[PDB]
Order: structure tokens, then C-alpha cells, then sequence
């Protein structure tokens, strides 16, 4: 049996305050429903995901939560906007599709602070948040998603992103370029050509082909187009180049998201 | 102090990993164990959540 | 294989490779061999004994 | 293999008239597909599912069955309404998802008698019915969903319902409440709040967070959200307490829908 | 890890050519992309899919590919028509659902040639056509869908066809009548009836009721509607008749789409 | 086809604390314990003890070898 809970009122919501929303430890987090009003999701600037102070994920604007349910095709609501730590998206291979939704909750055992940080703009009008928990019983962190920004420039023709962190014995789910003038994109691990310089049109066919939604001005390179965890890039230590060749039409910079996976560690990722 | 250097391995297969995903994959049927009777949902009770908690961490 | 000196004293490093210990441990691998020695002595010996030499051959017949 | 059936002629439908819906016994019935025209689903009333002359589930009317089916988000047509025995929603935890699913089929091995009866209004136009099963290998009737009706007065203010029926062994899927000015609502058992005071909205986006619609004038209260069957409330013989706390805002009569679920028994529930 | 390729160039496209896709030997295929452009998928006919110079699969036109990806309710996308050797819809009783699905995806080991011809229509404005392959690790042919065409003659009235092709050790996964006056249809092996004349229109809500979609023209006998592949019709070696028994409204000819099933063989159907 | 996994009851052990206990013997018991505090209330080496005691919301310990 799960328990929904009435998460205990943030303090000091206003305008150019900093807040955070403070977890207790013991249970586990599957979903976090975060309400707000007098807001935009683009006015709560900086959402962080800390486990013991550590970063764990990381959002430029909360409307980037936004747009990482969209693109699962998850229940998106105007006024409310989710956390899913468990990604309903999983199906397993060697275990039930539960299982493998359910083993990326945010388990809190053995945790001294769970907190979801984030800094609300000055021009919020009347910022109004509230929060509601879906829990289940308490597990360590374990198995977590690891949203990672990243900035780099682009150029107007080619541009090759191979200095992407590489932690050992961590996975790739996915990788967001997030720009206006992205043509074609090709991705490779030791000179093997995992995807081929794919058009634009041709890898939005194939995210659609699995239920996803395509995001604007971004070009998404799903791991985990058929929910199999195993399918998704396994940082291996002997992996000598992780590269990224991206063929622009424009001279911008591009905020680059890469959707990391692994056991969290106290000194980890 | 130690390091690896140089190995060799199947291609495209299940590494290490997949041994600790089924330990995830044991660790939810031990959790629905205690779903399907009473006595288990009556365990879970018991479990506050607050700021603060005993952290411990050491090598051995 | 790789025989037991190399492979205990390979053993022995449970991981890593560094130095000469490495160096040949990496490249390491068995051996065959090539030489002249009684073959090619017999084969000079019939020589000998045909010297000067009588005319031998097969190819003729009622074939 | 399964087997498509057209079921044996429905006797004497006319308005007024008590009509029933005799299954043969022997195999197991995992969808029955009502056709119905010349008269209103709302307008057969009292649909009462009973093996060997025991009530199993009931429906006010064939109208609340067309609720039922909608707020799965199954296929709906007009001029249709079908009896989902086998839950499609079913997840399985340490079994496939079809077996978890197939596990609720109305098996009627060992029955004496299978009936689905109901009453055709008066004022019905000109009623016409027929029945199409789409069966499986016989089983016994096993792990069934036996959906209960409840009638209690609701206040302005609080009001707090513990006298709901609490058959030993047996679960519970779902609670909902139909009444039209019901704010929030509160689930605990023992002391322990399972579910804190959901305000509607609330309750309604994590509803449709899971795939469910909102059903007009009604507050559901789902304990299998995510299809898992040991999510669901387990009634041991050692609760003490099972209570409803609803914040109304209207002074109404409120039909309360408990879905129960367990195994079948001559002599049960 | 999957891999996204870019097939080489397709060799003289034009029109009134004939043209095929030759695929390497040594991976899977589970799904390949093909773009067309100048040409309509009607005006690309005999699709044919050759393993080592035998037929798998067959299509009068590209339609019937756009035809079959729309049934299962796939991302449809206008200039692009995909082949799903892989079957989503796949669920597993003993086996996860990814397996069963992976299960139908076209292996090439110990292959000498992999094809797909077709013929571009004479009618063609400018025909251009491009493939892009997910591919994965090799695999054997293993078991795969046979799409086989039959023409039959359909009277005003009551037709049989008794005189389909049963391959021992195959299966039946879903029979399509394409005729535009078929009432209903009634389904038999060994006098044993499978399907109850089932009208038309009762036939295609429990199709929906599956989420697949009803293709105009057509009396789909859909025998995998729960994604179980062991629901599906198993030409057993001691079937003596394998019946069908269509009420046609109309004097035509009826073209009879059979998807088979079963693990490849370099002699076999 | 397919081979189904074991769906079984495991450690599961359900602990009743049963307490049973005479309402007029707890009068006593709280009573006696009230004495036991009276006993220290009495002494300077009882204050003493009880100054020794506070309380904290958590501890924390950390280390590496
Ligand atoms: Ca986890
Ligand atoms: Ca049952
Ligand atoms: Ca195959």
C-alpha cells in the first residue's frame, strides 16, 4: 500500500526568496507533485535535487521538469508539475515492468537530508507552492536518475562534443541537445558508429515511433526508446572516446542534457 | 594502491550491472512479499520521517 | 597455455601491468620451431651414393 | 485459443419487464459485450452479477458500469456496454502482467448457476439486448472483483464513514464517492493515514496522472493506481479501524461504490 | 545497445523500375524506415521480403505496410512507412513482453541474402526513396511473421474457404478479408467454432476494444488481441479442417491476408 | 513456452505486544517509581546524575582505513 501525503508548507515562498523543499528521510519518494500559482515554471530558476548536500539532478528552470514529462507523454497539468523518480516508461527484461519502474524511486534509508532546492525569479507575481508526496516503503537511494546540465557552443557546420563526464560503472539514458539550428546528429564510442549522421526528421520519426514527444529546438538521443535499462549507454572504464559530431546550421550556444543512471554513492556521480 | 589494465570481453553483453539489477529485481519481490499480507503493510507502520538521523560510513 | 611460470607469476599480480612485468605478460604466447637436421642429412647421403650418379625415371609403359 | 460466442437469446426484454442474462457453465468468461438500443443505460436498472444465487457485484443502474469502463479509459461505444472481467489495467509484481490480468476472469467451474440479471424502466422506448462472451478455458471462479454499493448521508462540514464492511481475506481496489460537493477526503486505517486530507484537485491529477479519467460528481480513491494488485487494501481480521473522513461542502445523499476483491466462496462475501 | 544506420543508397530509383533493398547479413533487424517521396505507397507494388531468394513476406502495394502499422494503432507519419519486424504489441505469459516482441525481429545469421523488392510504378512523378535500419546484435532468422496474399471469390450470400495453406509447426496470427460487403464471418477447426458468426459490426468493437483500428473493407479475425502469441492459431499436424464461413452482401473477388507465423527454415513456408 | 517463478511466504514475523497488567498494580508500579525519583530527589549525587542527560535530534560518525 502506498501513502499520499500533504507535504509540510515551504517556507518563505516570495518573490527572489530562495526556498527548498525538505524530505523526510525514512520512506520512499516515488512521485513528488509540486502545485504552483503567481508563477511561471520558467520563474523557478536553479531546481536542485540534493542527496546528504551532494547534487544529484539538476534543472536550469522548473519548466524543464516540464518538458521531460512532455516528452514521455506523462499527464502534463497547468498549475502542477511532477517529479517522477519512478519512470513509468520502464519495462523490464529479466523482471516485471514493475520492478523496473519502481527500482529508480528515490529512496531515502540511510540518508541524513533530502532536499529539492530552487531559487524563485524577483518578477514571480505572487508565488504560491505547495507539495504532495506518493510514497512507498523506504529503500536506500540505490538506482537514481541523474539529470546533468552541461553549456557548449556550436558552430555553423560541424561541432564535436567528446568531453562529456564519463563516470565509471554509470549508464547514459539519454542526451538532449537543446538549440535552434541542429540538422543532423552522429554519436559514437570507440570510432563505432552507434547512430549514424541521422537527420533531424528521420531520429524525431523514430522517438515518435516509440511514444515520445519531440521536444523544440532540441535533438534527443534516446537510449531507452523500448524502456530496457540495458539498452542505455554503459560507461565502460575501457571506453577511450565518448564523441558527439553535431551538424548546425547556426552559431549558438546549446544547453546540453545528459540523463545519467547508477547505484548513488555517498561519494559518487 | 591499485588500477586495471587491459582486458578483453564479449560484445554487447551483460556485464556486472545486470548481476546487481537482479538484486533490484530480488529486493521488489521481497517488498511484495510484504504487500500481499497484512502483517507486512502493519510493519511499515511504524516508520517516521524527519530532518534529522544516525549516519554511519567507514571502510573495513 | 601459457605455461605455469608466467601464469604464477601472473597470478600473483591479481590486477594491474605495470613495468616489464607487463610488457611480457601482454605479449606472451607458446612457440613451434623450424630446422635441417636429419632430412636433409639423409637426402645428401643418397646424393652421395649416386655420385657419379645412375639415371632413374618412370613415365613409359603400356599405358 | 479463445472463443467468440454469440450468447443464447435474451427472454422477454420489453420495458417493465425483469430480464436475465443465463451463462452456461463450464468455461470461463473473460469479457461480455452487451448490445442495447430502444432504451438508455441509465434506464436498466438494478444489474446484479450473481454465481449460484449469490450477489457477486451490482450496478444502480447500466449506466454506472459505463463509468466504470470509462474511468480505466477502456473503449467506450454507444450502443455497447461490456462486462470487463479480466482487468486490463493489471500489472503483475512476480507474475506476467496477463496473468495478473486474467487472474479476475469469471471462471464458473463448479457453479450451479451464472446469471447477470436486471430490470428494463418503463418507460424504455423499445428495448432490444444482446450478448456476445468472449470465453477461455474453464477455471473456477477464483479471484473476483465484487463491486458493493453504499448509501450514506453526507454533511456540510465533516463527515466520517467507518462502518464499511470489512470481509476477512478480502482487498479492496477502489472507493468512490459520488456525491457533488465533496472538497476533500481523508483514508486511514488503524490511526495511520494511508491517504491525508487530498483536496479534489489534488486527488483528481494524481488519478489522471496514472492514465484514469475523473468521473463527474465523484471522489475515487484508487489503491491500484499503478495496476499492482498488493497496492490494494488488505482487510486483516486485526484491523480495528477503517475510516473515511469527507470534507463536503453540500448536505446530500452520497452513493458510496467499494470495490472488493478475493477469492470466491460459496458461502463468502 | 541499438544501433541507427543509414542503408546504402537504394540503386535506380525511378519509375516503371524495379528495385530492391539489400540488407548486409550479420545483425538484426528490427525495424527498417523507408522514405518515399515523388511516388504514392500505392504506386510501389509487389513488396516482397526474400530470405536466401524465398518469400517471408508479401504486399500487393506499400499501402498495405501503412494499412498494417495502423491496425496496431503505430506512429503513422506521412513520407515514411516503417517495417515492424519486431512486434510491439507482444506481451509475455512466461517471458517478459520485450522478449516476446524481440522474438519477431529479423535476424540475418546464416544468411547469404536479405531482400526487399518491389516495383516502382510507371505512373510515378519523381520517385526517391532512402532506408535507415535499427538494428542489434545477429541473430539467426529464428521466428518471424509470414504475410501470405490469397484471392478468393466472394458471393452474395455465404462463401467458404476451407482450402488455406496450414504449415505444420506454424501459427495464425490474424486473417484479413478485404471485400466491401462482408457482414459477418464465422471461424472453425475440426467443426469446432472458434468464432461465432460474428457481424461486423460486433466483431470490430471488440477490435477496438484491443486498441487496434478498424480497417475500412476489411473483416479482421484478430487471433493475438491480448498480445499472447499462444493465442494464436496452432496449425496442428492433426487439423482435418480449418473452416471459414463469410455472409457477403456482394459478388466479388476477396483478397485474404494470412499472418503466419514460425521459426524460418531454408525449406519451409 | 514460458517457465513461471515461485510466488511463496517469506520472514515475516509479526510481533503482538501483548501487555496485560493489573490497572490497580500500575497505580502501585507508577507510584513506586515515583519513590525511586524521590530516592534522587533526596540526594546531590542523584541532581547530578540527571544533569549529564540532554537531548539531541540525531548523531553522525564518519571515517576511512
Ligand atoms: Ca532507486
Ligand atoms: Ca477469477
Ligand atoms: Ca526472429
Amino acid at each position: 500500500m502506498r501513502s499520499f501525503l500533504n507535504l509540510n508548507s515551504i517556507p518563505n515562498v516570495a518573490a527572489g526568496n530562495s526556498c527548498s523543499i525538505k524530505l523526510p528521510i525514512g520512506q520512499t519518494y516515488e512521485v513528488i507533485d509540486l502545485r504552483y500559482s503567481g508563477v511561471t515554471p520558467s520563474q523557478i530558476k536553479n531546481v536542485r535535487v540534493e542527496l546528504d548536500g551532494r547534487l544529484l539532478s539538476t534543472y536550469k528552470t522548473l519548466n524543464d521538469l516540464i518538458l521531460e514529462n512532455t516528452r514521455h507523454k506523462r499527464k502534463i497539468k497547468a498549475g502542477v508539475v511532477s517529479f517522477h523518480f519512478v519512470r513509468p516508461e520502464m519495462k523490464g527484461v529479466n523482471v516485471t515492468d514493475l520492478v523496473q519502474q519502481r527500482m529508480f524511486a528515490l529512496g531515502t534509508v540511510g540518508l541524513t537530508t533530502c532536499e529539492i532546492k530552487f531559487d524563485i525569479d524577483e518578477a514571480a507575481a505572487g508565488p504560491k507552492l505547495s507539495a504532495i508526496a506518493q510514497k512507498s516503503v523506504g529503500t536506500a537511494p540505490s538506482w537514481l536518475t541523474m539529470r546533468r546540465n552541461f553549456f557548449k557552443q556550436l558552430n555553423n557546420g560541424t561541432t564535436e562534443i567528446a568531453d562529456l563526464p564519463r563516470p565509471v560503472g554509470y549508464r547514459i539514458a539519454a542526451i538532449h541537445i537543446k538549440a535552434a539550428g541542429v540538422d543532423a546528429v552522429e554519436f559514437q564510442i570507440d570510432g563505432t558508429k552507434w547512430r549514424d549522421l541521422l537527420k533531424k526528421a528521420d531520429n524525431d520519426y523514430i522517438l515518435e515511433q516509440y511514444g515520445k514527444a519531440v521536444l523544440d529546438n532540441t535533438y534527443t538521443i534516446d537510449f531507452m526508446l523500448e524502456g530496457d535499462v540495458y539498452q542505455s549507454v554503459l560507461l565502460d572504464q575501457m571506453i577511450q572516446d565518448l564523441r558527439l559530431k553535431i551538424d548546425s546550421t547556426m552559431d549558438e550556444q546549446a544547453e546540453i542534457i545528459v540523463e545519467y543512471m547508477g547505484v548513488w554513492s555517498r561519494n559518487g556521480f | 594502491t591499485s588500477v586495471p589494465t587491459n582486458q578483453s570481453v564479449w560484445g554487447n553483453v551483460s556485464t556486472g550491472l545486470d548481476a546487481l539489477i537482479s538484486g533490484w529485481a530480488r529486493v521488489e519481490q521481497i517488498k511484495a512479499a510484504k504487500a500481499s499480507t497484512g502483517q507486512g503493510r502493519v510493519e511499515q507502520a511504524m516508520t517516521p520521517e524527519l530532518d534529522n538521523g544516525a549516519a554511519v560510513v567507514v571502510e573495513a | 597455455d601459457a605455461l605455469q611460470d608466467d601464469f604464477i607469476a601472473y597470478d600473483d599480480r591479481i590486477k594491474a601491468w605495470l613495468g616489464t612485468h607487463d610488457r611480457h605478460k601482454d605479449f606472451l604466447a607458446e612457440i613451434l620451431d623450424h630446422e635441417r637436421r636429419v632430412k636433409p642429412v639423409y637426402r645428401k647421403l643418397i646424393g652421395n651414393i649416386i655420385d657419379a650418379s645412375t639415371i632413374r625415371a618412370a613415365s613409359g609403359v603400356e599405358l
